[PDB]
């Protein structure tokens, strides 16, 4: 799961560039993206600060 | 040795015997006209029922894809690169890099980050 | 005796099926965990030359 993030969030990048979407859009997605990952990582292992 | 070729020969005799029938089967016929016919029709149905007919495991071959996109999209933007020094922009592009980035020793920085590399996110917390 | 006999191989019949299922599972995290392994390496190399 975490290789295949790292490489969608660089191939979103250009494709959102392609389109001329706005800053703004390209932050939210960024968020709504890394929100996925992180809750999904809550249940994969007690993510304990180790 | 001669007895171990003995499964040899015995499995090549039924070679020659056939290689004989067919010459007899052969020479034995005007039916070919009447034979040709039955393939050539059953062809044709041969072709029309065969027309006819016509987790981890998953997160792989997502990033199999991506790897493959994400290749593809550095090709295409190295060509750019490629031209630098005939182009004027990436020189253009340059000046504005420089002017932005002045708000060195290489070696210098690398042994820098190296020294501390493995404990970064200890320190941080 | 018969019988007897018969339960006999009856009952290493089970136990062989079930020392195997656990072997087989063995081999087949070992080969995922290394096709995750590279799998993640690859996604390193491709950051560092974007």
């Amino acid at each position: 799961a975490l290789a295949s993030f790292q490489l969608g969030l660089q191939n979103t990048a250009q494709q959102y560039v392609n389109s001329g979407k706005t800053p703004e859009e390209f932050n939210v997605h960024v968020q709504q993206q890394t929100n996925q990952l992180l809750q999904e990582a809550g249940a994969q292992g007690l993510n304990l600060n180790d | 040795m001669i007895w171990m070729f003995a499964a040899a020969a015995a499995q090549m005799i039924q070679g020659g015997l056939q290689y004989a029938q067919d010459a007899k089967n052969q020479r034995r016929q005007a039916d070919q006209k009447y034979n040709e016919a039955v393939r050539s029709a059953s062809a044709r149905q041969i072709t029309e029922i065969n027309t006819q007919r016509s987790s981890v495991e998953q997160n792989l071959q997502e990033v199999g894809v991506q790897l493959a996109a994400a290749e593809g999209n550095l090709m295409q933007n190295a060509e750019l690169t490629e031209l630098s020094l005939d182009s004027s922009v990436m020189n253009t592009v340059d000046q504005a890099r420089n002017s932005i980035r002045e708000l060195t020793d290489w070696a210098a920085t690398g042994s820098a980050v190296g020294q501390i590399g493995t404990s970064m996110v200890a320190n941080k917390l | 005796k018969d019988w007897q006999a018969w339960l006999g191989s009856v009952e290493h019949s089970r136990n062989t099926a079930n020392a195997s299922y656990q072997d087989l599972n063995l081999k087949r995290a070992a080969v995922l965990q290394e096709q995750s392994w590279g799998a993640r390496g690859n996604a390193a190399i491709a950051d560092f030359v974007t």
